[PDB]
């Protein structure tokens, strides 16, 4: 899972 | 105190829901599981808080009353006005430190505590004023309540922002792998503000917004907000801190459009999530000319794959994501078709109603 | 295996939702959380155990089909099932270890469990049989199961006894503070034999009946068919007590009254009881019966009623719960209590029907 | 709480 910010 | 009052227990069980919902399953303190009733100038007021915040609600009294305040087990006085028939006359008055309740011959006399020991929330100013239908705010909230973090360390983000700008009322929500953002014109031109409003004061504010005739009056101060709906009174303490700008996490220039039916393409997630990894819950999506396949594998070595008509054209890709996300956007937009703009493999997707740009919601995905 | 076949989903959901009763949430082994499958002349039979009770369901094919069997994850088989769209034809086949299930453009794959390691009940002999309505079984059930106990020392009372005698099928559920009994006649005489049928168990039969039921006893089983579906499970081996012990015996006091105000009455003055004890104080005299309940907090409900009394004035306690249980159950008009004194057992039923008895032992104030 | 048995 990648983050937005 | 002198208290009393007879009131019809019609008139009494929305005011002992609504003031009820600040308080939690084990208070803290004994008082907090409590309600303040008040009578004062032909008026009953109850009061239920948390210290963060605070649900108020009138209810007007025709019959006679004499004035006074108490304070008195909430979940108790209000299971003894619900087991009551419909219909009932319910007699309220204090004896010593006892709060006696008469209706018919059933008799409840219960504990109270001190009015003057109730917590109150510290006064306050009012900077910014607006009003606007409870559908309004109703829909603004819906659509975004979701995407707000939990119980993350980054305090800011267990809550809603509410902005006005403009002609619009705008709410936005992340826990940063997913967002959602929806603006609504409220038809009366505003000052530029952002507000955090918490996580628990975002569900009774939407808890408040009933099917009814009464307009939302919104009040907003440099640290509180209020918003009054009829005979009801909600005030909340503000969250501090910066909340991230959705401007600047829209994807920029998204390359790849892709368009489907909103049920179709959430009944097709929906099968799919069965075979996903129970605590990663990742599917594929793998999009080429004019159809998306969504495949989910689990530890079990079992597979699910979905083959959906879509309308797509550009570079095949294939992108991975949390499917709860992506099923409670699909829950969020209920309308006929979807919009996906996507650019490669490790970057955001917007996703949109097709027809309609007040809302938007930009999902994080997984590596692939 | 070679085993397929192609049905409906609509014929499906209802077998998959009764053989996926009887599966716990955490197996021990994994074969526990799968549903066995067969297809043997025209028939598709699924079938779902604990190890101590079993659930087979039996459904046609019409389709085209080929034998064979195999085992597959219960709610993962079922969820996809539902998820599929209304009217959607299920295609299933096996291909090597996995289960293949097709339906449109939807795939699924599913990991399977020789069918040769699936458990199975140890054979045995009905010794007991008789046919009736599923509505009456339901009923006597229904009318008793709450007062089984749930997990008491005395593992034979975590249960329900089921009672034939003359021509009565009979329940008795106790948890040794409270006591339910119900009889209905089935038209048919009977051997006078009596079983426990686990509490599990029970309330699978009692899930399974909404077509003629058929049971038959074993010295250690008890099998339950109605329709196309099969229930089995073990009993519980030990000594029930004897609910005629139980029954007050000259009873010198009666009580009759509304069964709505009554139990409206009990719940709001149940608010102000203890929250662990749940003690409520009746007291009982002049065509007037005053409960009152009070709690650490030193809080006080009091509910005054009008009732038809006959005998001495006596003041009786009682776990509130227990007489709510009770009068929920009653779904009646008036109810009839029959009480000796303060410590001794009182026995409630509906003012104009004796099917059912219920006896509430007292608790001291 | 009293025991019927």
């Amino acid at each position: 899972q990648a983050d937005l910010f | 105190s002198h208290m009393k009052f007879t009131v019809e227990r019609e008139h009494l069980l929305k005011p002992l829901q609504q003031v009820s919902g600040p308080l939690g399953g084990r208070p803290t303190l004994p008082i907090l599981g409590n309600l303040l009733l008040q009578v004062a100038d032909g008026t009953l007021s109850l009061t239920g808080t948390d210290l963060e915040m605070e649900m108020v609600a009138r209810v007007a009294l025709v019959q006679p009353h004499e004035p006074g305040a108490t304070t008195v087990p909430a979940r108790k006085f209000f299971d003894i006005c619900r087991g009551l028939p419909e219909g009932a006359e319910i007699a309220v008055q204090l004896e010593g430190e006892r709060m006696l309740v008469r209706s018919g011959r059933s008799r409840f006399s219960l504990s109270t505590l001190p009015a003057a020991d109730f917590p109150n929330l510290d006064d306050w100013q009012s900077e910014v004023e607006f009003t606007l239908p409870q559908a309004t705010m109703k829909r603004l909230i819906e659509a975004t309540q979701f995407s707000m973090a939990h119980q993350d360390v980054r305090y800011y983000l267990n809550g809603m922002l509410f902005e006005t700008e403009g002609e619009e009322l705008r709410t936005v929500a992340t826990d940063g792998h997913r967002l959602a953002v929806c603006s609504m014109p409220i038809g009366q031109s505003l000052p530029s503000h952002s507000v955090i409003v918490p996580r628990k004061g975002v569900i009774e504010l939407m808890r408040m917004l009933d099917g009814g005739d009464n307009p939302l009056r919104v009040q907003i101060g440099s640290n509180n907000i209020r918003a009054h709906v009829g005979d009801f009174i909600f005030t909340s303490k503000l969250v501090d801190g910066r909340f991230p700008d959705y401007r600047r996490v829209l994807p920029k220039n998204p390359d790849k459009h892709l368009e489907a039916g909103c049920d179709l393409l959430k009944q097709a997630f929906a099968r799919a999530a069965i075979l996903s990894n129970e605590k990663f819950r990742g599917v594929r999506l793998y999009v080429s000319e004019n159809q998306l396949k969504i495949t989910a594998n689990n530890p079990e070595q079992e597979e699910a794959e979905e083959i959906l008509d879509v309308t797509y054209s550009g570079a095949e890709m294939e992108i991975g994501f949390n499917v709860s996300y992506v099923l409670d956007v699909l829950n969020a937009l209920k309308c006929e078709n979807v919009r996906m703009m996507l650019t490669d493999s490790v970057s955001s997707v917007q996703i949109e109603d097709a027809a309609s740009q007040s809302a938007a919601y930009v999902v994080m995905p997984m590596r692939l």
